[PDB]
């Protein structure tokens, strides 16, 4: 529980107090009115009935006091559960931008995906389906235990020797399925990663003729999954009677020393009567806690999950600021060395960029290329070495400042599920309409307006899949440019594009009116004219680089590379 | 339409409401035999029948738990088979939509309809009728016993009752409209959470946390969530405290105590309100929390008929090679919106086409006609002179092979992915393939080899990716082949060299080639300029340009 108590918002502490002074309240109640029946039965069945107006009225008392403090644990438990819902699910949305890159594995990626996914009313109501149920449950034939001991000292110990039993099968019944319950998790998780990717690659698997459920990836995740939902349910089957044993045997204790007080003379049969009914809301508990017990092990996976995404790795920052007013910066590389994982990407690669000026870096497909301008964006980190915006290290700035920087068109381009017009928007959300325009008609998505029934409005699928790739990949351009960072990086942005729309957006990225230090991605000659300067990057170091003219008249390999 | 597509468990669901009633009947019998034992013991009756008696009681209350445990057990294996079997028919069904139906709805519609609204559906064939069962059986069978035992302090019990109808009533009211309205937040925050995890880099680059559309919907939807369980919540809870056991025996006792006192009831006339009046409370509340069970399972079976009900991509039952022949073609992506218009071209065997246009012309969805992901909206796709819509998923996709202009993966080994046409090909294939693709060395380089997994953020470049779905192409090596866009992300040099690979490996096979690169596309038989979605001039390369229309803007463009 203490992972619960954990994920807490520091200014709700106080709400948790009263919520658990108030629960302890509400058991101490409810127990005290189970076992306040039995001096009223004991003086209803006397000579003298009227003796039970008074443990009729404190029993009244109770009752209402129960109503209560019932109702207002309700209360704070459903603000504790969206409390802890909104904090850890803010928490989530603020930290995975920051996450490391290298974190998002498929099973992270999973794993985050489903954490998202907890937001809805099952983990809200968290408190008030789980915790308070299972905290009244646990506690009360505690409570009733000892609030027998006023009626009877070694009938208070058979109900709490009773509880001994309850908390042990609560301990063991967790054992008994963990790695079930652990198995129906992942191959459930499986299941969900494996339906988004057979919707996601829908025509890549139609196409391999790996889409009918006996051939499909899907098919087998959906035979696992329900052959661990199955072991799950059949190694549930212990818990259960181990709690059926438990309240059998509390059964048994509890009321095999009222029948000997009773013989025994030393408990009257009319409280005797009373304590059936009290052994009866006695054993209450032991089956509600049987019911809980399965959704105890699913929140805990899920906030397990939460756990893992609060946990992962924040990229190193700093609180450094670029001073001029977004003057287009130098960019330097010093040393840098990346490798993913084990497989180095650079070689100690060492290059200044002046600023202002157009720099093309072009060469062999793997050569690093891509990384060098995630490494300039911060998106990827050096191993070693620094990168430097106006001799400023990047690891140094503000979080906000380093993205203010930096706008990229990438080389696969992600439109989000929504309009046209709201996915260039995302380069700079409080530009005017005229930016907007200038941004769609330096990108040459004032084609797709005329064109496209809808105009800017269209709506754009997951991705960009309700579009061409090419019209995408303008919609993209017409994001970047839009964002009035002073630093362009530019990644094979007319992959998709026919020559006149190449041309024309190649031509739109050098006239683009604010000064940038602009680095352009390319494999066609024609994408890098307006290039000051060249880079040649093969197998994670810089080749050769220079001027277009010099390094075609060099007949070196930027000359073979277009050969 | 919940009932169509849960008919087939008609049987197990009478079956289980009729054990419920005889389970009810018998987890009742207990109290009986234990309002006897008081009355009983009140008369200071021998041992040997309050033994009897109190062995009775407890052996019932365990055959009861018993069997309440195996009836749950035995339904609970029915709903998951059901479940399985369902998620297998909309597997099925989904291979065999068109893949608009995939491009509307998004990979988290499609994930909440296999998975979440199957999972909704258990409580409504699992508990519900269990449930519904066991709160008419409990309470009529109580009230007549108490009834018949005293009037006058069972008519006190119908006021919790009716306080307890009132409000499951109006908690049902109120609750009905954001149970409809929740599947579609679900599919909105789903779609949200993997765009967000999808578009990372974007979010990265392009404003963070702060400006992202997750957090805005983030925050919509708990206040969604609010608005609809603060009111349920409270409901809830109320309805909890009016069928307490505590709340029973405390009504019972306000009614039965100023009757005891006064001579107007005899005290052990209690007993059976006291025994069997706080029974009946539970099993009421269980419908209670249950009838938003009901209504989640019934709107997910509507939503899951829907689908499984939804027009499909039909084979025909009407019923030289290599070839591939469209027949006056057009196509619409939505109504009123063509996007290819009459087009009519021929691909025969040992001839290279190349498909050239202005972006957004038509090209690629000109292909996925051809692989049947749409059908044609007038014409008619003819493969080897038959149809297309008569051919099988299998016959036409072992004809035709393709190259999407999108090179997706699919989580696993390279080699998998390679062989995914082919999953039971030989290493040597694969290998070969690979290195026709010019990706074999980079998967040697690679730690694992062959074995290395394609999974988020264990990536490849753009280049290499394409190189690996160019390779699963070779590798199925069908009679007419597709390549969308191919070596787009490829250097000149692999650019070449892969070329090559396929001008050997194609030599007598059926090729479209679309091109942006001109260039690449001039030693092409035919070559084929789509513009606006019809083909405006065919020819070859040198005819083209002295022709002097849209190919040779396009060249003039690219130099
Ligand atoms: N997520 C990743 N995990 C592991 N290796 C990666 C990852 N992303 C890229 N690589 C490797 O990094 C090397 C360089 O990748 P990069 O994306 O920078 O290439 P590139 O020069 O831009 O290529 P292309 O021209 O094909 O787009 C390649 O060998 C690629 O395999
Ligand atoms: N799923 C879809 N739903 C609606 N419209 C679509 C869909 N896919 C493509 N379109 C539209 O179809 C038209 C042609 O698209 P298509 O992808 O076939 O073009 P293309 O010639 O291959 O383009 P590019 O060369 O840029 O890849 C474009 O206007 C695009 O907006
Ligand atoms: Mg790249
Ligand atoms: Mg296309
Ligand atoms: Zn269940």
């Amino acid at each position: 529980i203490r992972t619960l108590l954990r994920l807490v918002p520091a200014e709700k502490r106080g709400a948790v107090a009263g919520y658990a002074v108030l629960t302890l309240l509400s058991v101490l109640l409810r127990a005290v009115g189970a076992v306040l029946l039995i001096p009223l039965l004991a003086a209803l069945f006397s000579d003298t009935p009227s003796d039970a107006w008074l443990w009729l009225g404190w029993l009244t008392a109770v009752t209402l006091a129960g109503w209560v403090t019932d109702t207002n644990t309700a209360r704070l438990g459903f603000d504790l559960g969206f409390a802890v819902l909104s904090r850890t699910q803010h928490d989530m949305a603020d930290r995975l931008p920051n996450v490391a890159m290298s974190w998002f594995t498929p099973d992270n990626t999973a794993t985050a995906r489903q954490a998202i996914a907890a937001t809805g009313p099952e983990l809200a109501g968290l408190v008030v389906n789980l915790l308070t149920p299972l905290i009244g449950a646990a506690l009360l034939p505690a409570a009733i235990g000892v609030a027998l001991l006023f009626v009877s000292v070694p009938l208070g110990l058979a109900a709490l020797a009773g509880v001994a039993v309850l908390f042990g099968a609560l301990a063991l019944s967790g054992r008994l399925s963990r790695a079930a319950d652990k198995v129906a998790g992942e191959t459930n998780s499986a299941f969900t990663e494996r339906i988004i990717e057979f919707a996601r690659t829908q025509q890549a698997l139609r196409a391999a003729r790996r889409v009918e459920p006996a051939r499909s990836q899907v098919g087998s995740a959906l035979a696992a999954q329900h052959g661990a939902g199955l072991r799950l349910l059949t190694m549930q089957i212990p818990g259960q009677v181990l709690f059926s044993l438990a309240g059998q045997v509390a059964l048994i204790g509890f009321a095999g020393m009222a029948v000997w007080l009773t013989v025994r003379g030393q408990l009257g049969v009319p409280e005797a009567i009373a304590l059936i009914v009290v052994l009866v809301r006695y054993l209450e508990p032991f089956a509600a806690i049987a019911d809980l017990a399965p959704a105890l092990e699913t929140t805990r996976a899920t906030l397990n999950r939460i756990q893992a995404v609060l946990d992962a790795p924040t990229l190193p920052a700093g609180r450094r600021r670029l001073d001029r007013t977004g003057a287009a910066p130098s960019i330097e590389f010093d040393d840098v060395r990346f490798s993913y994982g084990d497989e180095v990407v650079l070689d100690g690669v060492s290059f200044t960029l002046r600023p202002g000026n157009t720099t093309a870096i072009v060469g062999p497909s793997g050569s690093g290329k891509t990384t060098i301008l995630s490494l300039i964006a911060g998106l990827q980190q050096p191993a070693s070495g620094r990168v430097l915006l106006d001799g400023v290290d990047v690891t140094t700035l503000d979080p906000e400042a380093r993205r203010a920087a930096v706008s990229v068109v990438f080389q696969h381009p992600y439109l989000f599920d929504g309009t046209l017009r709201d996915n260039v928007l995302v380069g700079d959300p409080e530009a005017d309409p005229d930016d907007v325009t200038a941004a769609m008609r330096l990108a040459r998505v004032d084609e797709l307006l005329d064109r496209l029934p809808d105009g800017d409005a269209t709506v754009v699928g997951e991705g960009g899949t309700a579009l061409s790739g090419g019209e995408r990949q303008r919609v993209s351009i017409a994001r970047a440019l839009l964002k009035p960072a002073p630093v362009l990086l530019v990644d094979q942005a007319t992959s998709a594009l026919d020559n006149a729309n190449e041309a024309a957006v190649v031509d739109a990225l050098t006239a683009d009116p604010r000064p940038r230090t602009r680095v352009i991605v390319a494999h066609r000659l024609a994408s890098i004219r307006h290039a000051d300067r060249v880079l040649f990057v093969e197998a994670g170091r810089v080749v050769e680089d220079g001027a277009i003219d010099e390094l075609l008249a060099a007949g070196g390999r930027f000359a073979q590379f277009w050969a | 339409a919940g009932s169509r597509l849960l008919a087939p468990l008609k049987k197990p669901l009478i079956v289980s409401g009729v054990l419920q009633a005889l389970i009810t009947l018998i987890e009742l019998a207990p109290f009986v035999l234990l309002v006897e034992l008081a009355r009983l013991l009140l008369g200071g009756a021998e041992a040997e029948r309050l033994w009897t008696l109190g062995l009775t009681a407890v052996s019932l209350i365990g055959l009861g738990a018993v069997l309440a445990a195996a009836m749950t057990l035995w339904l609970h294996r029915v709903d998951a088979r059901f479940a399985h079997e369902l998620r297998g028919r909309l597997l099925t069904k989904l291979s065999r939509l068109p893949l608009g139906w995939f491009t509307r709805r998004g990979s988290a519609s499609t994930k909440q309809l296999v998975q979440d609204d199957t999972l909704a559906l258990h409580y409504l064939i699992t508990h519900a009728i269990p449930d519904a069962v066991a709160a008419v059986v409990a309470p009529v069978a109580v009230l007549v016993y108490l009834f018949v035992a005293d009037w006058r302090v069972a008519l006190v019990l119908f006021i919790p009752v009716l306080v307890y109808l009132v409000l499951m009533s109006v908690m049902t009211i109120q609750s009905g409209s954001k149970i409809a309205q929740a599947p579609r937040w679900a599919e909105r925050m789903g779609g949200e959470a993997g765009a967000f995890l999808e578009g990372q880099p974007v979010i990265r680059i392009f404003g963070g946390a702060a400006a992202s559309r997750f957090r805005r919907r983030l925050d919509d939807y708990i206040d969604f969530l609010v608005s609809w369980q603060r009111p349920f919540v409270g409901k809830k809870t109320l309805m909890d405290l009016v069928t307490r056991p505590a709340t029973f025996l405390w009504i019972i006792l306000v009614a039965g105590v100023p009757l005891v006192v006064t001579g107007r009831m005899d005290p052990v006339n209690l007993l059976p309100f006291l025994l069997l009046g706080t029974t009946f409370g539970a099993r009421l509340l269980g419908i209670g929390y249950g009838l938003s069970g009901i209504q989640t399972g019934m709107l997910a079976a509507r939503r899951i008929q829907t689908v499984l009900d939804e027009p499909e991509l039909v084979v025909r039952d009407r019923t030289r090679p290599g070839t591939v022949e469209l027949d006056r073609v057009s196509f619409e992506y939505r109504p009123g919106v063509p996007v290819i218009r009459d087009v009519t071209l021929t691909l025969r065997p040992g001839t290279v086409t190349a498909l050239v246009g202005p972006s957004g012309s038509g090209k690629s969805t000109l292909a996925a006609l051809v692989a049947r992901f749409h059908d044609v909206t007038q014409g008619a796709i003819r493969v080897d002179g038959r149809d297309i819509r008569t051919l099988t998923a299998d016959e036409l996709y072992r004809r035709v092979g393709f190259v999407l202009q999108d090179a997706q993966l699919v989580h696993g080994s390279v080699a998998e992915n390679i062989a995914l046409a082919e999953p039971d090909a030989g290493l040597e294939r694969i290998r070969t393939a690979a290195r026709d693709a010019q990706i074999h060395d980079r998967i040697t380089r690679m730690p694992d080899g062959y074995d290395s997994v394609l999974g988020a953020g264990s990536a490849l470049s753009g280049g290499e990716r394409q190189r690996v779905t160019i390779a699963r192409a070779i590798l199925a090596d069908t009679p007419v082949l597709v390549l969308d866009q191919a070596t787009a992300f490829a250097d000149p040099e692999s650019e070449y060299l892969v070329q090559q690979a396929i001008n050997r490996l194609t030599r007598d096979r059926t090729v479209l080639v679309i091109a942006h690169r001109l260039h690449t596309i001039t030693h092409a038989d035919q070559i084929v300029v789509l513009d606006d979605g019809r083909i405006v001039e065919v020819g070859t390369h040198d005819e083209l340009l002295a022709a002097g229309g849209r190919y040779r803007g396009l060249w003039d463009s690219g130099r």
